[PDB]
């Protein structure tokens, strides 16, 4: 569960990301495809090379969903309900991949937010991303 | 994989008693029932709408037997699983786009199906040897991903 | 979430297990230690010799907790609350190991329940054991 | 676990700029903060009660130096990681009783620390090379478990 301090930390860090949310989402995806090539199996229809409009567009979608989750941090199962339906019935990404994307989001944030990515904030962000991932895989079976 | 001489013997002995029609259909069928999202890869197989429909589906049964055929090749060449499965690894990546995490799921469903058939005969040491086998097969099938 | 059908399947299967639960818990632990030797890293203080009474004692505790969870299948977080506290604060077993024990529990059940271990019951049991595991790791951080 | 020649060059280039002592303490510290159950192995190190208590703990920092020293040494032997880490694998299994899943956790925490220190210089291709490294090290440290 996210503590009061976790929620403060996530709001502060994601707020600092600010206008960069879409850029960072796309960067995390790129880092994921390069670092963990098995994740590319879910995107046979994408150009996955650097500067891909498809990866940029998808990064924006991912980032905007995270922004919505932060906005509804105390009601994520419901705020993400439609998205979790899509994941369970269409996308059907194995749960391990959410941990890979989450890690790449942390790496992205670390690379951009030197002062803000403290050990406590890193901890809270990891919990937050795991919580989002849990909601998104909750309806699989 | 790094099976001991005695585990190699135990795996071979058990496999010589395996009914591939039954075990292959049960393993693939249970993959699709227990982890229903894996059905995404098998839409062309037709009716997968209930457990009975999955288990009785002629294409699931036929495909499960083909899968066990490849496993048998693995068991016959335990010291070079990577070589044995190279072509199939390339296929599952490049043509089929199958996340290799699924290979671990199938491996453990197969172990459950062997336990279900053999009962007490599927002893803890025999299971341990089969876990090495299914991990080795999954790792070999994952090896040519890129 | 566990559906009414899952709850029915789990109750019927565990009911069949009955007084064998403790024996089956020990068997699942033995299968786990042999199949996944890294799990032994949590038991260096145990006697792990063949037929170990200490392992059998532990199998009984694990089994009894599962019997309780089945009896309280509508509210597992509450029934398992004290146990989840102990896992989070003392035992501290990495979450990956729960999947290993859960698999070995399924193998044990499959080996002892030829008639009962249908595809649907297999699915329900797998969901149940994953749900127990989730509750047991829920307070880790 | 096979890095390309260009990835090897990238790894070596970046590592030359690493303060191995500092980075080791930071990685082990963040492991204990982000995954606090891992503190189970370090009871003897004293105060681990808060993020600052962990990160600034001198015993955590000193231990991080050993860990990163051994990692640093592994970078010189990227084609024989299993052999390189064999005695440490045996030690972590037989004497220390450390679940090897912890090696995977620490590897990814180390990647986060490298990103934090290097910023934009820790590019996606550089990360991908380091991910091959930490996966190879974790796999090597796990290899002699029994
Ligand atoms: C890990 C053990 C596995 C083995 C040994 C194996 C083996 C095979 C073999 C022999 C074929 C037929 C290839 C041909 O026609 O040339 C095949 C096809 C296929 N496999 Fe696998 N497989 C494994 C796991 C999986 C898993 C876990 C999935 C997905 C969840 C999967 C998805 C597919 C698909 C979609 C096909 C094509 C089926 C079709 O004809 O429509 N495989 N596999
Ligand atoms: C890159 C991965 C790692 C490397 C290269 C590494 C290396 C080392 C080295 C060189 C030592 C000193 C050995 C000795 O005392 O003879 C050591 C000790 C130890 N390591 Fe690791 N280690 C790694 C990861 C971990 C992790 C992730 C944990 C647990 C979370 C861990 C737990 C321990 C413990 C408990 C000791 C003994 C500490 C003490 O003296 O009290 N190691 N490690
Ligand atoms: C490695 C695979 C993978 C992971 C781990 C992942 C993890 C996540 C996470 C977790 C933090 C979030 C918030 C997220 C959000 C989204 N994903 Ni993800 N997705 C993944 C693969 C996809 C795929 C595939 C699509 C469809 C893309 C397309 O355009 O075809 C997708 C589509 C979406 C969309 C667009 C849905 C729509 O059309 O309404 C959103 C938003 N997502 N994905
Ligand atoms: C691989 C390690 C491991 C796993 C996955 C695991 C999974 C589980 C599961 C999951 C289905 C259940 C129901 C369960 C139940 C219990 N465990 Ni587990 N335990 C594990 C390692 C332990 C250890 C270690 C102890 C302490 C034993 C001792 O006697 O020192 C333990 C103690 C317990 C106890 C006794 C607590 C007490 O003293 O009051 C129960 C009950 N458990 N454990």
């Amino acid at each position: 569960v996210l503590s009061p301090a976790d929620k403060t930390n996530v709001k502060a860090a994601w707020g600092k990301v600010g206008a960069h949310a879409g850029e960072y989402g796309a960067e995390a995806l790129e880092r994921m495809f390069l670092s963990f090539p098995t994740t590319k199996t879910y995107f046979p229809h994408f150009d996955l090379s650097h500067g891909s409009a498809q990866v940029k567009g998808h990064g924006k979608k991912v980032a905007d969903a995270l922004t919505n989750a932060v906005a509804h941090v105390d009601d994520m199962p419901n705020a993400l309900s439609a998205l979790s339906d899509l994941h369970a019935h269409k996308l059907r990404v194995d749960p391990v991949n959410f941990k890979l994307l989450s890690h790449c989001l942390l790496v992205t944030l670390a690379a951009h937010l030197p002062a803000e990515f403290t050990p406590a904030v890193h901890a809270s962000l990891d919990k937050f991303l795991a919580s989002v991932s849990t909601v998104l895989t909750s309806k699989y079976r | 994989v790094h099976l001991t001489p005695e585990e190699k013997s135990a795996v071979t002995a058990l496999w010589g008693k395996v009914n591939v029609d039954e075990v292959g259909g049960e393993a693939l069928g249970r993959l699709l029932v227990v982890y229903p999202w894996t059905q995404r890869f098998f839409e062309s197989f037709g009716d997968l709408s209930t457990p009975d429909a999955v288990m009785g589906n002629p294409k699931v049964k036929a495909h499960g037997k083909k899968v066990l055929g490849a496993f048998s090749d693995g068991l016959a060449h335990l010291d070079n699983l990577k070589g044995t499965f190279a072509t199939l690894s390339e296929l599952h990546c490049d043509k089929l786009h199958v996340d290799p995490e699924n290979f671990r799921l199938l491996g453990n469903v197969l172990v459950c199906v062997l336990a279900h058939h053999f009962g007490k005969e599927f002893t803890p040491p025999v299971q341990a040897a089969y876990q090495k086998v299914v991990a080795g097969v999954a790792n070999a099938l994952a090896h040519k991903y890129h």
